[PDB]
């Protein structure tokens, strides 16, 4: 058996992510970290077979066969390191996998500018959606409690050109009384422009 | 216990 | 390619005593290749149920193998091991001999 | 990768359909070969292990079968799919022998098995034009896309500017949400945001399109419903530049 | 006592008769404890000593799985090698692997070894360094660059200093009844008229484990008898081993020569001389 903690294991941009993997079988003879971005297939990032540390760029594994674990440390975590990290142990020519450790690298918004905007549908002026953008990675967004109202979790852009990264969340609902004023209510909100032009 | 390493084609 | 003539040794497990069950061993060592015809004989006459050790080898890579059967000896019965191998011009027949 | 291909990539199929998944592999000879499945979590369960051509090993008993006709061709099959066979089926190869144990993986085959295909719907897709406030306050412009009312829960959203795929200034939700968080067989929804400089959204000769690749039924699937048949299809919305 | 775990592997190609004959055997010291044979109906690794029978299903599954992957390596190599040597598809060839680990009285790692042979000659050998390869001929050099490229030596070292000595010790414990016994030689002596001038004395050692032993003669002098007819030690097949040494002596000086048996099972070295 091979055991690793389910995340989500949340770590700030630039910090060290420490992932761990235990195993019980004294038959075990090689050890592996794979990285699996969602929708996609695992790709190997580390193999080790001697007690010690092994470092590849920002990745370091530590195998201890006596204490029966293998570690992965990701120093200087990017939000693009966000992924599910699969541990695997060769017992007797069979690679057995743990159920993986999910890692979110929360990005660092240097120039935050909380705001709730109202975008209109290009095809019908009527149909309407609320974008709450430009908040920083300490702000969290909660699932709606108005049955008829649909809210997404926060989501990191990256405009590599302009040099700017934006957290964004989206709410919408098929009722007249719905306004942007109180949609991202039920979540803990900073001091955001609720532009009174609409 | 057989090796699960280093057993490689010629 | 090296091929190597087998060495042969015929003996009992426990020191021979007549009318007393025992095991007759024919022990072939130092040969290559592994393909080897080994037969145990009674009076000149082949024994049928003869088992053998699992195949293994020495530092020089030369094979060894122990053929044995359960037998009770007696002073009139002349036992022998016959071995054949590509290295041999023809089968070597070695006779069993107490005190040897 | 290029050392190992695998198809078909995505599959929606009713309980009792047959299954064929193929894995080619090139650039190695006499690999070990593996069928892994990922379902009900992350984490890979080994289904079949193959030390050589025509030699297969089943690691847990199951209503699936596999065969290795050639050195470099591996097949997984079923005569009758159960719900439980839903999963992400991954082909992997390993150097002849017991080397390090490195597994190189194919790009996987995603199999959703349904009890009732009447539940399957493609996504409705709208793009929403940036807000005039965002443009004055931020000197920037966030297009939003909204794929709603789709089942089962797998699409791939992409952004197209003037008929080429932009990856820069995009965030898509990394999982869709339930329109009826109550149900089992609820339909699903997913947003993406594309952000651009205010003076690229304002250029009226700039085409913004949101593509949504849906995976549904195949052409030879049974369909009793009045409505047209929810097959594998791309759904889009669009918007042009607006200097006002 | 020093101890040793050794795996011996033999693959013989036989074209037109199907897939190569493959025989694996495990030894601890001089006690065979497992075997595989591609021609047995099992297709499992199987016990050959009481103390390994107590291991559970995951051990047998694993040893079966590993052993088959060794046999598949060997299948490819009979092909590759036949190629390297420009040999025809007809005609039968042998591949042999051997590897294991020594430990001393402290059960601590002492040395490791891993050698390959093609047609009963050295092909490629890991040195005591557990890192450098010795390569017989231009062909072994090809295998050498392949294996250096892929750091095969590093991997084997891991197994050889790691798993090997660990499971050696685990067997030496579980099997203390068998493996750490020391059955002393039951010894007699034989007389044989050769001439009126010469006799033959035989020193018998029977029913001893382990198989390491020294039979040497002397008389009137610590300096042994330079020349002596001694046979290769041989398995009794019950688990013990047998061996005699014998020398030719004057009819006169029958009961003047003496035989010196040495063996871990002997509190002190035994000493024997003729009596009717």
């Amino acid at each position: 058996e091979v055991e690793q903690n389910s995340g989500p294991l949340s770590v700030p941009e630039g910090a060290i992510a420490s992932l761990n993997c235990t195993y019980s079988d004294r038959g075990s003879q090689s050890f592996f970290w794979y990285r699996q971005y969602s929708g996609k297939s695992p790709e190997l990032i580390m193999f080790i077979y001697s007690n010690g540390d092994k470092e590849d760029g920002r990745f370091t594994a530590q195998l201890n066969k006596a204490s029966q674990y293998v570690s992965l440390l990701i120093r200087d975590s990017q939000p693009s390191d966000s992924a599910t990290y699969l541990c695997a142990v060769n017992v007797a020519g069979k690679s057995t996998f743990g159920d993986g450790t999910t890692l979110t690298v929360k990005p660092n918004i240097q120039n935050p500018d909380p705001a709730v905007y109202q975008l209109r549908d290009s095809k019908s002026s009527d149909k309407s959606v609320c974008l709450f953008t430009d908040f920083d990675s300490q702000t969290n967004v909660s699932q709606s409690k108005d049955s008829d109202v649909y809210i997404t979790d926060k989501c990191v852009l990256d405009m590599r050109s302009m040099d700017f990264k934006s957290n964004s969340a989206v709410a919408w609902s098929n009722k007249s009384d719905f306004a942007c004023a109180n949609a991202f209510n039920n979540s803990i909100i900073p001091e955001d422009t609720f532009f009174p032009s609409p | 216990n057989l090796s699960a390493l280093g057993i490689f084609s010629t | 390619m090296i091929q190597r003539t087998p060495k042969i040794q015929v003996y009992s497990r426990h020191p021979a005593e007549n009318g007393k069950s025992n095991f007759l061993n024919c022990y072939v060592s130092g040969f290559h290749p592994s393909d080897i015809e080994v037969d145990l004989l009674k009076n000149g006459e082949r024994i049928e149920k003869v088992e053998h050790s699992d195949l293994s080898f020495s530092k020089d890579w030369s094979f060894y193998l122990l053929y044995y059967t359960e037998f009770t000896p007696t002073e009139k019965d002349e036992y022998a091991c016959r071995v054949n191998h590509v290295t041999l011009s023809q089968p070597k027949i070695v006779k069993w001999d107490r005190d040897m | 990768s290029q050392t190992i291909h695998q198809w078909p990539a995505t599959l929606v199929q009713p309980v009792g359909s047959p299954l064929s998944l193929e894995c080619t592999v090139e650039g190695t000879s006499n690999p070990n070969l593996y069928w892994y499945r990922q379902a009900a979590g992350r984490g890979l369960q080994l289904l079949f292990y193959s030390v050589g051509i025509g030699q297969i090993s089943s690691e847990v008993p199951q209503n699936l079968s596999a065969s290795r006709p050639q050195d470099r061709q591996f097949i997984l099959s079923s005569k009758k799919l159960l719900l439980s066979d839903s999963g992400f089926y991954l082909c992997a190869w390993s150097e002849t022998g017991l080397g390090t144990g490195e597994l190189f993986f194919g790009e996987g085959s995603r199999l959703t098995v349904l009890e009732d295909l009447k539940n399957v719907f493609p996504p409705e897709v709208a793009v929403f034009e940036p807000s005039e406030a965002e443009i004055s306050h931020t000197q920037k412009a966030t297009l939003v896309c909204l794929a709603t009312g789709f089942y089962p829960d797998h699409v791939e959203l992409s952004w197209w500017v003037n008929g080429k795929e932009v990856h820069s200034g995009v965030c898509t939700d990394p999982q869709p949400l339930k329109e009826q968080p109550a149900l089992n067989d609820s339909r699903y929804a997913l947003s993406s945001r594309l952000r651009v400089s205010a003076t690229f959204w304002q250029d009226p000769r700039n085409h913004f399109r949101c593509q949504v690749q849906f995976y549904g039924l195949s052409e030879n699937d049974e369909w009793t419903q009045d409505r047209a048949k929810p097959v594998t299809q791309i759904v889009s919305a669009e918007a042009w530049g607006r200097a006002d | 006592g020093s101890h040793s775990m050794r795996y011996f592997f033999t693959s013989v190609s036989r074209p037109g008769r199907g897939e190569p004959r493959f025989i694996a055997v495990g030894y601890v010291d001089d006690t065979q404890f497992v075997r595989f044979d591609s021609d047995a109906a099992s297709q499992r690794m199987e016990p050959r000593a009481p103390w390994i029978e107590q291991e559970g299903p995951e051990y047998w599954d694993g040893e079966t799985r590993k052993v088959k992957a060794h046999s598949q390596t060997h299948r490819v190599d009979l092909g590759t090698l036949r190629g390297y040597y420009n040999q025809s598809e007809a005609g039968s060839h042998t591949v042999q692997r051997m590897y294991g680990c020594d430990v001393g009285s402290d059960w601590r790692f002492l040395r490791g070894y891993h050698q390959y042979a093609y047609d009963g000659k050295d092909y490629i050998a890991l040195k005591e360094d557990l890192r450098s390869w010795t390569a017989a001929d231009m062909a072994a050099q090809t295998t050498k660059h392949k294996w250096e490229a892929a750091h095969v030596a590093e991997q084997l070292r891991a197994y050889l200093e790691g798993t090997c000595v660990e499971w050696l010790r685990r067997y030496l414990e579980n099997g203390k009844e068998t493996l750490q016994r020391t059955d002393a030689p039951k010894t007699h002596m034989t007389h044989h008229a050769v001439s009126d001038h010469e006799a033959t004395l035989r020193c018998w050692a029977l029913s001893f484990y382990p198989a390491e032993i020294t039979l040497t003669w002397q008389r009137d002098g610590e300096d042994q008898t330079q020349d002596t007819e001694l046979v290769e030690t041989r398995p009794a097949g019950d688990g013990t081993f047998q061996k005699w040494a014998a020398v030719v002596v004057p009819s006169g000086q029958e009961q003047r020569y003496t035989c010196h048996v040495q063996h871990e099972g002997l509190p002190k070295p035994l000493t024997l001389r003729w009596e009717p």
